[PDB]
């Protein structure tokens, strides 16, 4: 949301055709600078590369090389490759590489949801006591008369004269079966209240540990080169991976890979930019979250020509819009503010309620 | 009897599996936080910063819809929720049971997360976005260089390594991140366990009066109908005279107040500092408590009203 | 069969005094707008002026 | 110091030419950009809970 078409752009000119981060930043910069400026999209759309053979600069950093535009304000990346030819201001805006994952969704009943509100070692427990006390009473009553009061003693057990011994043995293990069938009910009945439902962890980490969960980049990009050079630990055994994982991992665009995420119910996530992924967060129909924080420290900046007038002012600038909290504010405006989506507004959404057969129909299988 | 018994039973059972459910569904309510608009759309969890710094001059002059508020709590917040020195901050959030958050810079908190006793943890994004760098006198002949040469280790990854070298290798802690994982997050097995050994208790106590009953039924009671009679009477006698000691106990209840209170049906007393004890003798006690406490008459006294008819009716009993 | 059935029994009585449980104590957790702020802290009742 | 108009401490020692360079965690300002010059920040961060 740095540059976008005005909703009625053909109804207007000049700089008022266009609106978004970076159309507020420029009148900003302009102000602290005192000039007046003219809004140009760069011709072939690129950002700032270097052909190896031809050796020519293309994108925006290019038409500042080649005396084409005065300044470039857009989300150039400081990169050592681009400060040699040009000059870059302080960071604006500071990001990284993240994680997108589905929508935090929810829903699965597996006799599962019964065995969870009581733990699996308790389930456990509760058994073994069960045939601890069939045995105990199978003490009380050659080798068939065994089984058969075995037989008698477990349909004593599978629940429901005086012989004090058994029969406090009875009472107490009616008053503890109370108990249990007690805290499953009122257990239960909390979780039928909040019904909070997780997810998996933020942290890379979390991808190269675990194999379930597929993950790759875009086929061609910084993104996509950093893990290929990246000597770190974990990002290694993550590029490992990615580079002869089948199917291809690798999406062609960014509209491709946000799809894939989409529509693989959270068996496929993608990593990008923050910035981007921020943005997509709040964008419907906001089923997708980034998760942990970035991978690496990046950052955007204004761009100007070597040894320009502007250099200096408009570096300084930019450092006194971030002080003022200008520049937070700013995105702001066009990340949540200008937003669609929610999350902490969905959380704070206390209403819903229903009974399905997930969870009854383990219990009848 | 049966019958009202059951009814009787069906109330408490009732009773205790409701009252065990909301312990359960608060249990689950409980939602740490996670971002700075938590600590502002809440006030149980008190939080500052430093007394001095960039830190809380930020707050003061920011114009954020979020930290505007945080600031206007924190500047009028008592007692100080502001600290001398980020080690007397790190300790006041270690000595609060999580009743107090301190905010400073992430560099700092990230590497007091990996130091013992590793009792602390950063949460939610950051605030604003800052920047360190390396200073040169304006118009140098390092500048240029110096300039390059930090990007190229950026790019090199050297400087994501030198941080992950000094923060995380250098631990340590290392341990407590790892428990930190946040896997748990269900019910229990400790509260079932208490029922499972008065379980077997209970199966014990069966296996003790089995092996005993049939010693009994072997050894077949006359010796006790004889002195039986003359030793349940006097045990009624015993547990008479010692209820009607219990009543006066002039101990029924202590309100401690620090001086000590304590008092029964019919005396309250006072022991003040040090040791030496009047007492105010009222003999039983309804008195002006307004309480009724919807009805008419019968209490206070009440109480003595069934004491003394138990008495009275032991006294019937004991000599017929 | 007649142990499995009553476990299963057990079960569903059991789901139903919960999930009845937590029926009413979402009834109790909806809250009406009672001022101008309780406009502000929640969307899903729009609001505008002339 | 507002009143004395002198810089203390590793910009102090920068403008008064008695280092050549300050290597440290030191804040990248607007107030200190003024008087000497920043590398690119080689670490990001801010204010957390
Ligand atoms: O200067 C650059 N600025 C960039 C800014 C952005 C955005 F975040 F969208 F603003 C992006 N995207 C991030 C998400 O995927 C779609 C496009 C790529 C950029 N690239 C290409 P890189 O070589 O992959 O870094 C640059 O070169
Ligand atoms: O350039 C600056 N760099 C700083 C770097 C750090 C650290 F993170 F420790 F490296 C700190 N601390 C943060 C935690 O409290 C103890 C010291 C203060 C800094 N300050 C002082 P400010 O005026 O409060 O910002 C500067 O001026």
């Amino acid at each position: 949301p740095y540059v976008m078409m005005k909703k009625n752009h053909e109804m207007l000119e000049g700089n008022e055709r266009y609106e978004g981060y970076c159309v507020d930043l420029a009148a900003e910069i302009a102000k602290h600078c005192g000039f007046k400026y003219k809004l140009t999209i760069v011709g072939d759309g690129k950002y700032g590369a270097r052909d190896a053979d031809t050796k020519i600069w293309n994108g925006m950093v290019g038409e500042l090389v080649y005396g084409k535009a005065d300044i470039a304000i857009a989300p150039l990346t400081i990169t050592l490759v681009r400060e040699e030819v040009i000059d870059f201001s302080k960071p604006f805006m500071s990001l990284g590489i993240s994680i997108m994952i589905k929508k935090p969704q929810k829903s699965k009943p597996g006799v599962f949801s019964f065995l969870d509100p009581l733990a699996y070692e308790i389930w456990m427990c509760i058994v073994f006591a069960y045939i601890g006390v069939s045995v105990v009473l199978f003490l009380v009553s050659t080798n068939e008369f065994g089984i058969f009061n075995s037989l008698w003693f477990s349909l004593g057990a599978f629940m429901q004269p005086r012989s004090l011994s058994g029969r406090i043995v009875g009472g107490v293990w009616w008053f503890f079966t109370l108990i249990i069938i007690s805290s499953y009910t009122a257990n239960l009945a909390a979780f039928l209240t909040v019904e909070r439902m997780v997810s998996p962890i933020e942290s890379a980490e979390d991808l190269s540990k675990q194999t379930e969960i597929a993950y790759g980049t875009l086929d061609s990009g910084s993104t996509k080169e950093f893990f290929r050079r990246s000597k770190i630990a974990v990002f290694d055994k993550m590029w490992t991976y990615m580079r002869s994982a089948e199917p291809s991992v690798f999406v062609r665009t960014t509209a491709e890979g946000v799809a894939r995420v989409r529509k693989s119910k959270g068996k496929y996530a993608y990593l990008l930019e923050s910035t981007m992924n921020e943005y997509i967060e709040q964008r419907k129909p906001c089923d997708t979250m980034k998760v942990g924080g970035n991978l690496d420290s990046k950052g955007y900046g204004i761009a100007t020509p070597k040894g320009s007038s502007l250099g200096t002012p408009v570096n300084l600038a930019v450092l006194k819009l971030s002080e003022q909290g200008l520049l937070d504010k700013l995105k702001n405006k066009w990340w949540y503010d200008k937003g669609e989506c929610g999350a902490k507004d969905s959380g704070s959404k206390e209403k819903t309620s229903a009974l399905s057969l997930s969870n009854v129909a383990g219990v009848f299988y | 009897v049966g019958g009202v018994w059951w009814f009787f039973t069906l109330i408490i059972i009732s009773s205790y599996t409701a009252n065990l459910a909301a312990f359960l569904t608060v249990e689950r309510m409980v939602s740490p936080i996670e971002s700075a608009e938590d600590l502002s759309k809440q006030t149980e969890i008190a939080y500052g910063t430093l007394d001095s710094g960039s830190t809380k001059e930020f707050f003061r002059r920011s114009k954020i819809a979020v930290f505007d508020k945080m600031w206007t709590y924190m500047r009028s917040a008592e007692p100080s929720v502001f600290v001398r020195t980020t080690a007397e901050g790190v300790a006041r959030v270690r000595k609060s049971k999580g009743k107090y958050a301190y905010l400073l810079e992430s560099t700092m908190n990230e590497y007091i997360e990996q130091r013992k006793p590793c009792d602390t943890m950063k949460v939610g994004g950051n605030l604003d976005s800052k920047g360190y760098g390396i200073a040169t006198p304006k118009g140098s002949s390092l500048g240029t260089p110096v300039n390059l040469a930090v990007l190229k280790l950026s790019e090199q990854g050297l400087l994501d390594k030198l941080k992950n070298k000094w923060w995380y290798d250098k631990g340590e802690c290392g341990a407590k991140d790892s428990g930190s994982k946040e896997k748990t997050s269900a019910l229990s097995l400790s509260n079932v366990a208490g029922v499972f050994y008065i379980l077997v208790g209970g199966l014990g106590l069966a296996m003790l009066v089995a092996l005993i009953e049939f010693c009994y039924k072997s050894r077949a009671g006359l010796f006790d109908r004889g002195v039986q009679m003359l030793l349940t009477t006097v045990g009624a006698f015993a547990a008479f005279s010692l209820m009607t000691i219990a009543v006066g106990t002039d101990y029924w209840l202590y309100s401690r107040g620090v001086v000590m209170t304590h008092s029964g049906l019919w005396r309250t007393c006072c022991l003040e500092g040090n040791f030496k004890g009047l007492c105010k003798q009222i003999d039983h006690f309804p008195e002006d408590a307004d309480y009724e406490a919807d009805t008419a008459e019968y209490f206070l006294r009440a109480v003595r009203a069934s004491s003394i008819f138990p008495i009275l009716s032991v006294i019937l009993l004991f000599m017929g």
